[PDB]
């Protein structure tokens, strides 16, 4: 995935071949591990973009993306 | 292909039956307010005492 | 006392002896019968119920789905099938989709 | 994942902890690599079961599962 930013915050452009794998990227505050559980398809015009909240010792609820060290934005296409 | 089921219809039913005569019941049996015509004979009755 | 306390109370008496006397019974009412040298009786219809009436049809109003399975064939190779399509506990649909 | 069969064909019962990882299993015709891109959740009563087609030098379209050596059936729950 391509690591960029959105208003100072880290942003992940996730491609199709990353479905099912732990997303890791270094940050001043250590290594960040986001988990993507998404309709994740091929990167195209039909993108969706939203935030993966920070979750410390809390079970996830009503979400398919979350990181454990620093909240991150994520973007991926839905095409197939 | 995805397949989803509608939600309970108990509600759609309830607020759909409003108006129709409600019938009481108990022990699984239905109850009504009946009307009877009877004929009786007392030739086998007698005063006690 | 029950019958005396009721507002709807009929008094019936036989105009003959050994004859039949007619009375009408209704819910919430009572009938008092009298006859020469016979005790006076009170009659009340208290319950009217249907016992084990024939069940016409059972309607399901809430359900769940499990083991959803899909099968599909390429253009030119006829209609696909699933054996569970013969199992009366399943709901199935046939369609066409781009391939 | 548990490897079983469905009418002579290989069948994969995929659990939650495998989301995002390449699925490999040996077969007479060499090693098979299926790719799962699925709503993949916890194995429960709400399962779905379908086929992952064989794809030789063709880009995937309108699918989230495919193998590259031998068509395979896949099953997973959607619970969370």
């Amino acid at each position: 995935f391509h690591l960029t930013t959105r208003n100072g915050e880290p942003h992940m452009i996730v491609s199709r071949q990353e479905k099912g794998k732990s997303l890791l990227f270094k940050t001043e505050d250590g290594v960040n591990m986001c988990t993507l559980m998404a309709d994740l398809g091929e990167l195209c015009e039909d993108t969706i973009t939203y935030k993966c909240p920070l979750l410390r010792q809390n079970e996830p609820e009503d979400i398919d993306c979350w990181c454990n060290s620093t909240s991150t934005w994520v973007t991926y296409g839905t095409c197939t | 292909q995805d397949v989803v089921v509608l939600g309970s219809q108990e509600g759609a039913m309830h607020t759909a039956l409003t108006g129709a005569t409600e019938i009481q019941m108990s022990s699984g049996n239905l109850l009504f307010t009946g009307h009877l015509k009877c004929r009786l004979r007392m030739d086998k009755l007698q005063l006690k005492g | 006392m029950r019958c005396i306390g009721m507002s709807n109370r009929d008094f019936v008496e036989g105009v003959s002896g050994g004859s039949w006397v007619d009375i009408v019974l209704e819910h919430g009412s009572c009938v008092t019968t009298m006859a020469k040298n016979k005790p006076t009786l009170d009659f009340e219809l208290i319950k009217t119920e249907a016992k084990q009436p024939a069940t016409l049809r059972k309607y399901c109003i809430e359900a769940k789905l499990t083991n959803t399975t899909t099968e599909s064939r390429c253009p030119t190779q006829g209609e696909p099938s699933l054996n569970e399509e013969q199992d009366k506990r399943f709901v199935c649909k046939h369609s066409m989709v781009d391939r």
